[PDB]
This record gives C-alpha cells, structure tokens and sequence, in this order.
RNA sequence: ACCUCGAUGUUGGAUCAGGACAUCCCGAUGGUGCAGCCGCUAUUAAAGGUUCGUUUGUUCAACGAUUAAAGUCCUACGUGAUCUGAGUUCAGACCGGAGUAAUCCAGGUCGGUUUCUAUCUACUUUCAAAUUCCUCCCUGUACGAAAGGACAAGAGAAAUAAGGCCUACUUCACAAAGCGCCUUCCCCCGUAAAUGAUAUCAUCUCAACUUAGUAUUAUACCCACACCCACCCAAGAACAGGGUU
RNA sequence: UCUCUUACUUUUAACCAGUGAAAUUGACCUGCCCGUGAAGAGGCGGGCAUAACACAGCAAGACGAGAAGACCCUAUGGAGCU
RNA sequence: GCUACCUAAGAACAGCUAAAAGAGCACACCCGUCUAUGUAGCAAAAUAGUGGGAAGAUUUAUAGGUAGAGGCGACAAACCUA
C-alpha cells in the first residue's frame, strides 16, 4: 500500500510539531545538598555514586590482591582500615583491607 | 514543582502525621453513628411509585449457596463499607425529572485527593470518598446528607441491580471481542486465522458507524438486573446476591432496587428512606435469610 | 491480558530466565554490591531475600544445601552464605537487600539499579535523606505534637 | 456429551446391541437443537446396518457435581414408538431421568442398578 | 432401591381400554391430589402396548398380556440381581495381554 | 430462414455481513368447498430467526437426518491490498478425433509461482428494552356420530442471541478461559364494532365522532477533580485511569 | 483439521536510545446521503455534517501500488517449426 | 572457470540386515516430494521440517575438448556465464 499522493509540509509540521511529539520539561530537577551538582529526585546523584563507586572500586583492586586467585572468598567478615587506623574489639577477627589514602568524610 | 504530602516531612513527623489523620477520620465516622439523635430530615411511610436510595458495595467474592429443594446457586458478596449519604439535589435544581441523592462509598486518603473535594467533604465532616454514585429518588425519600448506610436496607427475598465497571482486557481482536469465527488453520490461510472478514460491503465506500472491529474491550459500565437477595450479614454488612455482578474482586459496586417491571411494587416491606439502626426496634439478628435458603446449622435436608 | 502476573518474561525464555537472575545473585554474594538493568535487579530482589532465608535455615539441612548449591554457581560462595551472610542477618526478619535507582546507562539509556546486601564493608551509598526536624515545617508540627500530648 | 459419528456402548439386553459386528455403533443424529447430547438426550444410530433410535444413560463428560460420570458412553435402545428394544439393563443408571422431562419410566422400569 | 414406594403392574384387553384406564386414574389423582402435589404425565399414548405414569410414591404400568410375559418386571423386582433373564447376559471380556485370537 | 457453443476478475466456499419485501418461520386479521387438528387463499408486519451431513442415477438435480422455518432477491462472484476450489488457461505429458506434417480440438485426464512495510477517506464498547421450541394445566375441555382434537390465561424446562463472571467442574493455577455459572424489561394498526348526517331508513366516518388504540415509549447507566516525583495495580500498546493513611 | 476454541513460551510487536531504506507522489485547505455524468463522484447539483491536532488498530473506498500476465483485434511488424 | 556431454589421470562412501544384488534400513554426501516461512528476502530461488537416493546408469576435486548457419541433449525445445 502506497501513499496516492505527496503530503505537504503544511501537513507533516502539524504531526511532528504536536506536544504528543514534543520533549517535556521535567521537574524532578533538584541541588544535591553534598556535591551542588544537580540530581533528578528519586534518583541517586550521579555525581556522590561516582565517587563512592570509584572508592568500591580500589577497594575491591585491593580484595582481589589479598585473596590471590578465584574461589577464595573468606569465610568471615571484612573491615576497611585505612591509614592511621587499628583494629576495634569488634574489628578483631574480620579481614583487614589497608588503603593507602586518608579517610573520606563521607565514609563512617 | 511537585510536591506529594510527606516530601517535607521529618523522620519522627511521618508517623505522627499518618496517626493524627487516621484518628481523626475514625472520630468523624465514629460521629455519625446516630442520624436519629441528630435533627433528622421528616421520615415518610412508603407509597406505590416512590424510589428509594440504593448503596456502595465491595465486590468481596463469590461463596456457594443451597436451597431446600436441593438447588445450588452462587452468589456474590457485597460488603458495604463507610457508606454515607453525600449530597441531596431537588428535582428543579438538578433541572431534571426526579430529586438525587449523591452516595459514597469506600473511605480514601486525604492526601491523594484534590482541594475541590477535600474542602466538600470538610464541609461535611467526613472522610473523602473513593466512588460516589448518584440515585434518583423522589421527595418523600429524601434523606438528610452525612446519614450512614447499612446492608440491612436491603431484605432477603428482594431483588436489585448491580452496577460496576467490567474487568478491562485491554486491546483484543474481533474473535475474543466479538466471538467473529475466524478462519481455519490449515488447508491453506496463508495470514489468517483471527483476523476480521469483509469489514463492509462493496458498493458503500466506506465502513458503516458501530462495526464490530478490533479495540478496547472491558473497563466500561454494566448492569446487572433482576439478581435475587439471598443473605444479609448485619454485622459485616455483607449482601448475598445470586448470581455474579459485574467487574473484579474488590472493586467498588452501585447497588440499587430492581427496575424490572416484574418487581416495580414490592418496596412495601422494605424499610423506605433507610434502615436505621439505632432505632433500635426488633434488633435484627447477625444474619437474615429467606426462606428457601440452607442456614448453615441447620440439620442436613431430606427431601419429604 | 497479564491480570496478577508476578514474574517478567526475560532472556531467552523461563530456563534463560533462572539463568540471568542465578548469575545476578551470584554476583551479590560474591561483591555484596551490584550495578544491573532495573528490572533485571527488581527481579532478582526477592531470590536474595528467599537465599538468606535458606541460609538461616542452616549449614546442616539438605534442603537448604541443595537449594544454595543451585543458586550459586561459584562453589565457595556456598560457605559465605552459610557462615557470613546468615549470621548477619539473625536479628532481622526480613528487608535484607536494598535497591536503589541509578543515572541512566550511557550506551543504551537503560533504566539502571544499585542493589546491596545491608552491613556490607562497602563505602556507604549516598542514600535519599528525610529532611531534618529542625525545618520549619517540621517546627510546625513539633510544636501541634506537643501541645496535643499536653491536651492528653 | 453425544455428537454425530461418536463410537457408542449398547448398554442392553438386546440382540441388535449384543451382536459381534465388525463397526462399533456410531451416532447418526442427536435429537436436540444444539448438536450436543447429554443425559435422557434421544439419539439416532448407525448400528448393524440400520438407522435405530436410543437414549443416552451416562457419558464420559463432567456434568454437576453429584451426578456420576461413566467411563463409557452407554446407551439403550428404542424404538420409534417409544419403548425399550431390549429387556433388562446390567449397567448400572443415574436418577437423574426421572425428574428429567421426557418418556423414562419404561427405561427405569427394566433397569436393575442405580448410581 | 431408590425409585418408589409401590411398583404397580396391570393388564388390559386393548389399547383403548389401557388408555381408558390410563386416563381415568389421572383425572381421579388431578381431584384428589394436593395443591403442592405435582402434575403426573401419562406417558407411551403413541405405544399400543405400553403405558406408564409416574406418581410421587407409585408407578404405575398398563401393558397388553403379550407384552407383560416377554418383559416380566414383576420377576425383576422381585428378585432384582437374581432375574432369570439377568443369568443369560454373561459380561464382556478384555483378552489378555491385550491381543486379540484369530 | 446451416449442426454448433459461446460468455469468462466467470463463478463456488470461508469471514463479516449492509439492504429490499415480492414473508419461509414467529405476530395480528378477512374469506373458505373453515365442525376441531391440519390446511388453501388474501391483507398487514422486515423486530428476530432461517440446520448439519452425503452424492448410486438425475441439464441448475438429488439423497439422509432434522427443524418453528431450513425464504426470494440486490449489494462490481457483496466482500481475493481479509483467505481459499475450480473455470477462462496456457509452458510438460497421455487418450479419442483431425491433420502429409508441424500442430489442433470449439473433446477427456494427470502435474503446475501474484507480491504489497496503509499516504488519504471511512470505521474501531449506538445499548438499556431477546426470541423461539417443547412439556404440563385448562383437558382430555369446547367441537365432533366417532376417529380425532383446540384457543385465551397460567406454570415448568430448555436452545439460541446479547451482556457478564470464576464458587465449583474442566483447560489450568497469585490469573486467563469454556466445555461451566448468572442476568435479559414496550407496543405496533390490518381490521372488528356503537351513535349518526349528506341520502330525516340504513351506513365503523378520505362526515363531524365513540371504543378496542399505546401515546412522545420510558426508565436504567454516566455525571465531584490534587501532584501529574515516584511506586504499585484487578488500569493499560504509548498515553490516559485507580490506589499509596 | 473440525465441533469450538483456549492457555503459556519465543519471535514479532509497542515504548525508550542509536543507526537508518524502498515501491509511491499533478496539486490537495483530501467528509456523508441522494441524484447527474450510457456504468462509475472527496471534488458537479440538492440536502446534511463540521474547533483543531497526535498515537494505535482495520482493510470498505481511493477502478489502491509494482511488475508479470491471460483474452480479442491490428501491423502489407518479427521469429521458431512443418 | 556456470551448465550439457566427453577425455586424461584422481578421490569419497559410517553402522545394521543380507547368499550377497544398478538389494533393504540408515550416516556423511547428492537431489529437491510436500508444507510453512521468506517475497527490495539470509538468498535475482533461500530457510526449517518432511522427503527420494545413498557400491553406483553413484557423488565429487583437477586439467583438457566440442561454439552459434553451431555445440551438446536418458527430447524437457533442456543446457551453452543469473
Ligand atoms: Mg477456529
Ligand atoms: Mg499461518
Ligand atoms: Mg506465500
Ligand atoms: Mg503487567
Ligand atoms: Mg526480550
Ligand atoms: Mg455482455
Ligand atoms: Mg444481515
Ligand atoms: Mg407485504
Ligand atoms: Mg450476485
Ligand atoms: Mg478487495
Ligand atoms: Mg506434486
Ligand atoms: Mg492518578
Ligand atoms: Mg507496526
Ligand atoms: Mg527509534
Ligand atoms: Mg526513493
Ligand atoms: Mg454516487
Ligand atoms: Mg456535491
Ligand atoms: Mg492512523
Ligand atoms: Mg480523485
Ligand atoms: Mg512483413
Ligand atoms: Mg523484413
Ligand atoms: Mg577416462
Ligand atoms: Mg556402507
Ligand atoms: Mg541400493
Ligand atoms: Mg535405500
Ligand atoms: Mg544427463
Ligand atoms: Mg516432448
Ligand atoms: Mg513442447
Ligand atoms: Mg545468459
Ligand atoms: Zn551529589
């Protein structure tokens, strides 16, 4: 089934300018109180999610190290110590991971 | 910018905020227990041609249900929940043929709803509403707005129609929409099996208004007529009506006496504006039945 | 017409299904933190709560052996259930993971998910927080709170 | 549930029922205006080479819930004028056809067992 | 035996005095009978040799001498597994091995 | 004022049907060579309905079993950008006949490819009014010499159609379905009669008029409107809708 | 296969993101009924209807689109065979 | 260099039954019966299933030959670079 005849472009600015077609203004936009950058509500600032993943990251890099290898996941808990830091009461009996840098705030 | 109720609220603010609204919607049904004792409008004894108000019913679900003579049948359950008298309009006011009396039904949050009908139901002193439904009645059975309603209006023996919006089963083809026959399987029929025929004819060139094609089927108004009253549970206020109503379980159902000229003038021993409970003459029993109906804790029937 | 369908049609079909969720799951246990399509991590949501329950049941039970054997398919995440992961969570009766929406995927602009065993070593998630008490609102209502305990 | 050409047991102590033969009795016709046949439904028969009338006594299909259902499609054989062809009835019969509107006393009457 | 209380058989000369019979006790039962009571149906008018109507707690057959003889229901009542006619009807059997013989 | 056989988007079927009345059935009447049951004929009536199978012989034909009846037609075969036999109709092949042959038949038989992603018009829950059969009563009555055998009114059972539903049963299993269950409401206008003039009788009246007569049916359904973060949903392609105390 | 169809899965689908064709197209501000035009009308006459715009279905019309046909006829046009 | 046929020198054919074969079942391999899909396609002839043959008038690689008033043909007017 072919078109009969050409449609004008008095017609196709009537489809594609429609507000069904056109891009909605959101409102979800807020600050992020922590970074200023901005964030959609109901969602995770893109900004904190990428420093905390960056952070994941190393520590994990740092997992790997310890471990040596596949199929050695340790069979207590695990605790992250970074530079300044010792063992609680609570922290005595889980692996420790040893990071080479200070203490995010943000980190507790 | 959006905002929803609890978007601004503290930790410790959200429940304290959810208690004090819940209190003060049970307070407020609480209050309207007794019509009677408030100045109640003039209470008229029944006459042939007068219509009275029906009631909001949830769909509950459906139970078996046995006669003497050994027949099963259905039957529906319809609980009458929070079910208040809205609004009265006179038959000039409305600019039609009969008075109204707007019915609700089935208490919702005040959070979810907009100010227009907040501010009406605050006028009231009641909870907000989630269906209300309107019912054409005459002046003598006009009933005072804020009065509650039971599922003893309704008698064992009495017939009624059930309105309620249909289970909606989205965009469906002609065969599931309008049981078209379709085409066979095999035998050739290269593309079709479920698909309309001639959707016209020839010498129109066009398709007729109102043809049978593929759409939306469900979630559309339907009623139910001539469904018989089997069982009224007084302390639950549960409707026993034979046969299925239509919709989903726990939708919400508009309950009304039967239009059927069969039963035009048997409102005689129906209580007429409403039963009111707190009368309190021959305080009805848990359940009421009719005649023909198997109470459970009856003996097992013999057929003599 | 889907009235009250709970599971999602996924992969390749109902095998391919178990299949994904499985390697999910497997996922959570090894890293106790994983980044998944939405859907995929709602999905798989309620198999991580169901693990745990298993792995409460106990080390010494067949069934939850069998059940744990199967769900994970890197072997020595089997103890780390049993051991570590169960031992956790002996307190609390349930709300073991936590779900949370993510930016958008950058290739496909994918609707996208962090998912997390709660208690983990990890760094913490920069979690959605309810306005302090200390806002005017808040103020407001602290204020109505009191003097509706001082009515009583 | 009786359709046209359902392979059919003769349930009677009649000769033309009993009869080795090499095809089995076939449904030529239900007496009713959809073409499904039930319990006390009237059915015309291919059986030994002659068109013959018989009445339907419980089939394999569900009915209601205290009603009983046969392993077997049983029949009973009538004639034109309404009587049974054959004498006696081993297989046991639903009550069923008493209450039900139509000629069932004859059959009820050479009928042994009831279920 | 779930059927009736009496089981009623009779003979007549022709089939006009059956349906004479027939007939009759049904107009006797129609004055007699209670409000509650349900109407009876004469059934087998077409049959020449064969007429049954059903009561609350009776049946009653009318047939031609002829026809009573060969079906002998008195005998079936009587003795309902223990009939004659019941002793010559041997039941089917299935081959063993589910294989069939010449 | 010769024997032909033509035609061939020609015509079947499926799906969905729109319409006409010149009515096949169901409604209401008049006549009868209408005692009653069946009929025959005409008037009025298009709201609803109008079956499933199979070809030994039959020039637009039957046969079997039914039915209340199995209507006659128009719609570009109604309808092939929804589908499908056969024929026109052929590329291969054989039989009978014709032709020296190639080849032909206005004869027979076997085998045999039409694709389409919808631009425009039109349309996509008008709805809320259902018909029919059978059984019983009347009644075995009226009627009739018998044989036979009603109508009104009422009751019960079904089938179909329209609209729903899932308690059971069945396909199955947070649910969707039928093979299951539930509900279904008004009439039709042709005539049959009073009183009574033109035409002091009579006369039902394209006289004024009076009844059957019902007229415009009617009633039912729907009907308040945050934020339009998000989540859930018995709501849904998207959108929209319902819930979030 | 059918009576008589149903349920589920996959593909497709629809929505979001990326890439991005083809046949087709006189111009179109592109309605319905009846009539006219030997049939046949969105556009002509007499009536009627009618804020404007998407998205998803449909195949009644646009003698819907592309080739390739089959039929009849014509050319002092060809060719193969006898 | 496709294809029809031929020439030279080659290669391939599991397993099972068989007095033992242009035998049977049945792989690989060759072909293309029937249906469905596809129809600007994956494809100017394909896919999936189902099929016919599969020690032979078999299938197939290499090199050579026959040329249009012609070749070649287990005649289909077949094939001779869509
Ligand atoms: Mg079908
Ligand atoms: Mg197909
Ligand atoms: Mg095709
Ligand atoms: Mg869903
Ligand atoms: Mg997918
Ligand atoms: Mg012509
Ligand atoms: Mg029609
Ligand atoms: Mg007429
Ligand atoms: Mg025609
Ligand atoms: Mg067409
Ligand atoms: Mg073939
Ligand atoms: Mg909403
Ligand atoms: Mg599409
Ligand atoms: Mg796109
Ligand atoms: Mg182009
Ligand atoms: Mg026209
Ligand atoms: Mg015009
Ligand atoms: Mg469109
Ligand atoms: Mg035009
Ligand atoms: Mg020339
Ligand atoms: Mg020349
Ligand atoms: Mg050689
Ligand atoms: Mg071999
Ligand atoms: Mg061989
Ligand atoms: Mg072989
Ligand atoms: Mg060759
Ligand atoms: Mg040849
Ligand atoms: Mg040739
Ligand atoms: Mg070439
Ligand atoms: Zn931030």
């Amino acid at each position: 089934a072919a078109p009969k005849n050409r449609r004008t472009i008095e017609v196709n600015r009537c489809r594609r300018r429609n507000p069904q077609k056109l891009i909605k203004v959101k409102n979800n936009i807020d600050v992020c109180p922590e970074c200023g950058h901005l964030k959609q509500k109901h969602v995770l600032c893109a900004y904190c999610y990428e420093k905390v993943c960056k952070e994941t990251a190393e520590i994990r890099r740092q997992i790997g190290k310890q471990e040596g290898g596949p199929f050695k996941a340790p069979t207590i808990e695990t605790v992250v110590l970074y530079t300044g830091e010792t063992p609680s009461e609570q922290d005595q009996g889980k692996r420790i991971i040893e990071r080479d840098r200070k203490r995010p705030s943000w980190f507790t | 910018s959006g905002t929803w109720w609890d978007e601004h609220l503290s930790e410790e603010n959200v429940p304290f905020i959810k208690q004090l609204v819940s209190d003060e919607d049970k307070a407020q049904l609480a209050s309207k227990l007794c019509p009677l004792k408030d100045e109640p409008w003039p209470i008229h004894p029944w006459e042939p041609g007068s219509f009275r108000v029906g009631l909001i019913a949830l769909k509950l679900g459906m139970m078996p249900l046995w006669t003497k003579d050994g027949q099963k049948h259905v039957v529906t359950l319809l609980q009458v929940q929070d079910c208040h008298v809205l609004k009265y309009t006179s038959k000039e006011n409305c600019n039609g043929k009969m008075a109204t009396l707007s019915v609700g039904g089935k208490t919702v949050s005040r959070f979810r709803k907009a100010t227009s009908i907040l501010e009406f139901y605050r006028e009231l002193g009641l909870p907000p509403k989630q269906t209300v439904k309107i019912f054409n009645i005459t002046d003598n059975a006009a009933i005072k707005p804020g009065t509650p309603l039971y599922a003893a209006h309704f008698r064992p023996g009495q017939y009624v129609d059930v309105t309620a919006k249909t289970i909606g089963k989205g965009f469906q083809g002609v065969m599931k929409r309008w049981g078209f026959k379709g085409q066979p399987a095999t035998h050739g029929q290269t593309k079709t099996h479920r698909r309309p025929g001639a959707v016209a004819t020839g010498d129109i060139g066009r398709v007729w208004p109102g043809t049978k094609m593929p759409g939306k089927m469900g979630n559309i108004y339907r009623t139910e007529y001539g469904l018989k009253v089997w069982r009224i549970n007084t302390k639950h206020n549960i409707i026993y009506v034979n046969g299925s109503v239509p919709g989903h379980k726990n939708c919400l159902v508009k309950v009304k006496d039967s239009k059927l000229p069969a039963y035009k003038d048997l409102g005689k021993n129906l209580p007429f504006p409403t039963y009111f409970p707190d009368g309190d003459e021959e305080e009805l029993p848990e359940d009421l039945y009719d005649e023909n109906v198997c109470q459970p804790g009856a003996p097992s029937i013999t057929f003599a | 017409i889907s009235h009250g369908r709970v599971f999602r049609r996924m992969g390749l079909g109902p095998e391919s299904r178990i299949h994904l969720l499985r390697n999910l799951l497997t996922g959570l246990v090894r890293h106790e933190r994983i980044e998944a399509p939405w859907a995929r991590v709602d999905e798989m949501r309620g198999y991580a709560e169901k693990l745990i329950d298993y792995g409460k049941l106990g080390d010494t039970n067949e069934r939850a052996m069998r059940m744990a054997d199967f769900w994970l398919t890197e072997k020595d995440l089997i103890p780390k259930l049993f051991q570590v992961l169960a031992p956790r969570y002996k307190d609390q009766t349930g709300g073991y993971t936590r779900m949370l929406q993510i930016p958008n995927r950058s290739l496909d602009r994918a609707k996208m998910a962090v998912i997390e065993y709660k208690g983990n070593c990890l760094p913490p998630l920069p979690l959605p927080r309810r306005d302090s008490h200390l806002t005017l609102l808040n103020q407001l209502l602290q204020g109505l709170r009191q003097d509706l305990r001082q009515s009583q | 549930a009786i359709q046209k050409m359902t392979r059919v047991r003769v349930v009677d102590n009649s000769a033309l029922g009993n009869s080795p033969y090499h095809r089995a009795p076939r449904c030529i016709h239900v007496y009713k205006k959809n073409g499904v046949g039930k319990v006390g439904d009237q059915i015309l028969l291919a059986i030994k080479g002659q068109k013959k009338k018989a009445l339907i006594v419980g089939h394999c299909m569900p009915g209601p819930r205290m009603t009983p259902r046969f392993d077997s499609n049983n029949v009973v054989l009538i004639e034109d004028n309404g009587n049974p062809v054959g004498t006696r009835i081993k297989t046991p019969i639903p009550t069923s056809l008493r209450k039900r509107e139509g000629e069932y006393s004859k059959v009820l009457a050479i009928a042994q067992n009831f279920v | 035996m779930r059927y009736t209380d009496y089981f009623v058989i009779v003979s007549g000369t022709s089939t006009r005095h059956l349906h004479a019979m027939a007939f009759y006790v049904v107009k006797m039962y129609k004055h007699l009978k209670c409000k509650r009571d349900p109407h009876v149906k004469i059934e087998g008018k077409d049959t020449d040799d064969w007429l049954c109507v059903d009561f609350g707690s009776m049946v009653i057959h009318l047939m031609l001498p002829e026809t009573r003889e060969i079906y002998e229901l008195e005998k079936l009542w009587t003795l309902r597994s223990y009939d004659d006619q019941l002793a010559q009807i041997a039941p089917e059997t299935v081959p063993e091995d589910f294989i069939l013989g010449i």
